[PDB]
RNA sequence: CUUCUAGUGAGAAAACAACUGCCCGUACCGUAAACCGACACAGGUAGUCGAGGAGAGUAUCCUAAGGUGAGCGAGCGAACU
RNA sequence: GUAUGAGUAGCGAAAGACAGGUGAGAAUCCUGUCCACCGUAUGACUAAGGUUUCCUGGGGAAGGCUCGUCCGCCCAGGGUUAGUCGGGACCUAAGCCGAGGCCGAUAGGCGUAGGCGAUGGACAACAGGUUGAUAUUCCUGUACCAGUUGUUUUUGUUUGA
RNA sequence: GGAGCUGUAAGUAAGCUAUGAUCCAGAGAUUUCCGAAUGGGGGAACCCAAUAUCUUUUAUAGGAUAUUACUUUUCAGUGAAUACAUAGCUGAUUAGAGGUAGACGCAGAGAACUGAAACAUCUUAGUACCUGCAGGAAGAGAAAGAAAAUUCGAUUCCCUGAGUAGCGGCGAGCGAAACGGGAAGAGCCCAAACCAACAAGCUUGUUGGGGUUGUAGGACUCCGAUAUGGUAGUCUGUUAGUAUAGUUGAAGGAUUUGGAAAAUUCCGCUAAAGAGGGUGAAAGCCCCGUAGACGAAAUGCUGACAACACCUAGGAGGAUCCUGAGUACGGCGGAACACGAGAAAUUCCGUCGGAAUCCGCGGGGACCAUCCCGCAAGGCUAAAUACUCCCUAGUGACCGAUAGUGAACCAGUACCGUGAGGGAAAGGUGAAAAGCACCCCGGAAGGGGAGUGAAAUAGAUCCUGAAACCGUGUGCCUACAA
């Protein structure tokens, strides 16, 4: 997948449009991704998860990975991805510039 | 079969503990097994001199979870009674 | 089975057609006789037919 | 693992198999009790027995 | 199972001590609310034990051991069934 | 799918009453006392059949022809210990299969030897206790059948037990 | 292949993973027990054994592995009546079993309802059913032919002939073939005469050589080539491709609405890619992808190319010999041929009888003569043709949950039945569980607030939510009327 854990990322669609953030986890079998600060839903929680009030948590729901646009780590302008065989090894590469990742 | 795959596990129950306090221990066993093999198995697994062995084979017990119903697996439970002048197996 | 060892003549079927050509099914059996034949150097009693006995050509 | 297992010799392979088998016996006991935490050691041991027997059979 | 010999045969008999003895069933219902009858159905369901008084008697009435109190009730006490 | 009949027939032979208790709630559950019913059974064994309905602890969504705190219902756990009981490692009847074989459009039918097959024959245990649930099975005593090893005492060594 | 992975299936635990996981593809190993089940039995998924080695136990008992069914083929050893021997027995070998694909095709056996407005011949129909043999196709197949042309040259299948010619209680109905046009294309072996070798007992069984036919052919007698082409063969190899994993694969950002933009407006970009699908709504430019370009270690498959292997000769004579015997044919009885005994040729089955062979034999729709065509009674043979349990890629003026498979949901299930067997119903929250923390009534369920959410009259009976039906309230009317 063109998205991978440890990647600063821009969002394309949603109420959290134009926000940035990194990848906390990725679900390829759903083609979804989780992003800190984005889609922070308010979950009425029970205390069976070591939360001795039950309470109301705020946690990041997944996001569909097609609503996402990666960032150049050297430009800030968000881009699309190509795959290139550099040094024999296959890596992601920016469009709009040849920067890796 | 092989002597360690003969025995599978012990049976921790109130009746079984009451038997442990009378020096005879319960064990789940390969359903294809034999009383002499249980004897050999314990004698080789604990260096304890066995005196007697009883066996039961338990029916499959009906169960269900929602729409879906079925059977608990068959079991064979041996009861291995030891001698005096022998060790007590530690579990 | 009930078959000539040599020619293979066996039971078949046929029709009895009456004078009004009412048709009914019949068995049509060949003329087989049990005969001590020298099969492969051994004498053996075997079904066999007159059409094979006529020729000589097979011994008793 | 398979590397050192293929490096071993036959009687050593069989001794190791027997010892894994005893370990599995004891783990079945500890699992019948509440005396075990690392349950995956069970599948690891069974996996390793399989590796060893496969290597013997393929020799 | 007993006997007979044919055969086979260098080991057999008793006393004592110790040891071994596999597989399936073993719960519970069972003149029934668990079996067969679509039902917790006034039906049917092999055999054994089956006490006492009176009595020929396992008949009959009331009881013993033991087991039951019936899986909708209350009142009113009409016609009619 | 929902009406109609209609909140009607029916609620499936028979005796229960009371006090207390549990409980949100009691004709219906529990304890107890009287009362009634069965008693060649409405009792105690047990084959088949059923196949978990058994025991414990919770429950009252549904089921139970009412209710229900209860159940053969639901949920989580447990429970069936045999050298001697019954059956097989023993025997066979009726009947079945059937090497080869015979007969036969095919397919197959019959049937010998030999096997299978109890409802029968043969075959070494029984007194008590014990669990919440198992009992000639577990426990304590006292045995019995078949067999093994060893010791002791005997007698048979090839006209040979 | 390159980072999340431990299925459905949440959730908890424990853990694995660039020391390259999960995942994907090829090959190999393990592959319990039943089942043809095959050591013997048996009520399938159970039981009991024999022999050899090894193991446990002081030793028995116990355990593991291997072998042990029947029948066929060959071989060997023993060996009865019964002497020779054979049968039989035993041991080694060899190849069969059984189910699939509710489909296709050869053969055996073979219906009836029905139609004929009844019905018996006839039809349905050589259908259904059953059974056997199978193969990827089968079957048929290289003329004892079709014709009338002196001519076409192996079978099969489509069109056509033609609903013709005929058959038929001359009724109902049944119904060709050839010519012609096309698809596909291929022809080969053997017995026999004779020759060489072996053997018993001049013939006569075996091996090899020879030779396969109709303008007759071959053997046999003479003349020369040693040739020349083909193959319907081989895990002989190589080579190339292809199937089974895959990789890459261009182009957009902002305003309005709105919970969300893919919609609207703005200017753009791209196209060997505007196929399709998904993405918070309708996206050529967000994603999967598409066009296009690359790619297989390993196992298969296909086609060529070399080696091996197998076939492959020419001209005169016919002195003589051979050219498929209980066969063709005939009688009787029956079938199939479009053809129902009819004038009934042709083919086949049963039975009985019963020819000649080159101046010979069969056919040309009774049959005779003439003419023409062909040479049976021995075998094989690809292709075009039929069908799909299945695999891959797909398509639809096909269905869209009473439809479409019986089955979109754990369906041949639950359930019914002794059994064969029959045989259902049941889909949709939301973009995302964010699925209602907390408070109140209540025993709980279920409500009411709060809160998430765009929306809760979207809250598990979940999108929409008709009608019947059950209610609540309300404007008008209604207790001398049929
Ligand atoms: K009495
Ligand atoms: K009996
Ligand atoms: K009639
Ligand atoms: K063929
Ligand atoms: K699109
Ligand atoms: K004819
Ligand atoms: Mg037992
Ligand atoms: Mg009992
Ligand atoms: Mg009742
Ligand atoms: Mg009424
Ligand atoms: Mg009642
Ligand atoms: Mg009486
Ligand atoms: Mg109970
Ligand atoms: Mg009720
Ligand atoms: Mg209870
Ligand atoms: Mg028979
Ligand atoms: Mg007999
Ligand atoms: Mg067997
Ligand atoms: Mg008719
Ligand atoms: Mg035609
Ligand atoms: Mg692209
Ligand atoms: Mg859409
Ligand atoms: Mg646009
Ligand atoms: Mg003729
Ligand atoms: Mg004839
Ligand atoms: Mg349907
Ligand atoms: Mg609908
Ligand atoms: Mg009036
Ligand atoms: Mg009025």
């Amino acid at each position: 997948m063109f998205v991978k854990k440890g990647d600063k990322v821009k969002v394309i669609t949603g109420k959290d449009k134009n926000k940035e953030g990194v990848v906390l986890a990725a679900f390829p079998k759903q083609d979804k991704v989780i992003v800190e600060g984005v889609n922070v839903v308010k979950k009425h929680q029970k205390p069976n998860q070591a939360a001795p009030q039950g309470g109301i948590l705020e946690v990041e729901a997944p996001i569909h990975v097609s609503n996402v646009m990666v960032i150049d780590p050297s430009n800030g302008e968000a881009t699309k991805v190509a795959f290139k065989e550099v040094d024999g090894k296959k890596v992601r590469v920016s469009k709009k510039t040849g920067e890796v990742l | 079969m092989e002597l360690l795959d003969v025995i599978k596990r012990p049976v921790i129950t109130e009746k079984s503990m009451l038997a442990m306090d009378e020096k005879k221990y319960t064990f789940e066993v390969d359903t294809r097994a034999n009383k002499t093999l249980v004897k050999q198995a314990v004698e080789s697994a604990f260096d304890v001199k066995v005196a007697n062995v009883n066996i039961l084979n338990v029916r499959p017990k009906f169960k269900r979870m929602g729409k879906y119903a079925g059977y608990t697996k068959k079991r064979r439970k041996a009861i291995v009674t030891l001698t005096e002048d022998s060790k007590e197996i530690q579990l | 089975a009930k078959v000539c060892y040599f020619t293979g003549r066996k039971t078949s079927s046929g029709n009895n057609r009456s004078h009004a050509m009412n048709s009914t099914k019949r068995t049509v059996k060949p003329n087989l006789q049990k005969v001590r034949v020298l099969i492969d150097g051994k004498p053996k009693k075997v079904w066999v037919s007159t059409r094979a006995l006529k020729s000589g050509k097979i011994e008793r | 693992k398979v590397k050192e297992i293929r490096e071993l010799t036959t009687a050593e392979m069989l001794d190791k198999e027997k010892q894994l088998k005893e370990e599995l016996f004891n783990l079945r006991f500890q699992l019948a009790t509440g005396q075990l935490e690392n349950t995956a050691r069970i599948k690891e041991v069974r996996q390793s027995i399989a590796r060893i027997k496969t290597v013997l059979r393929e020799q």
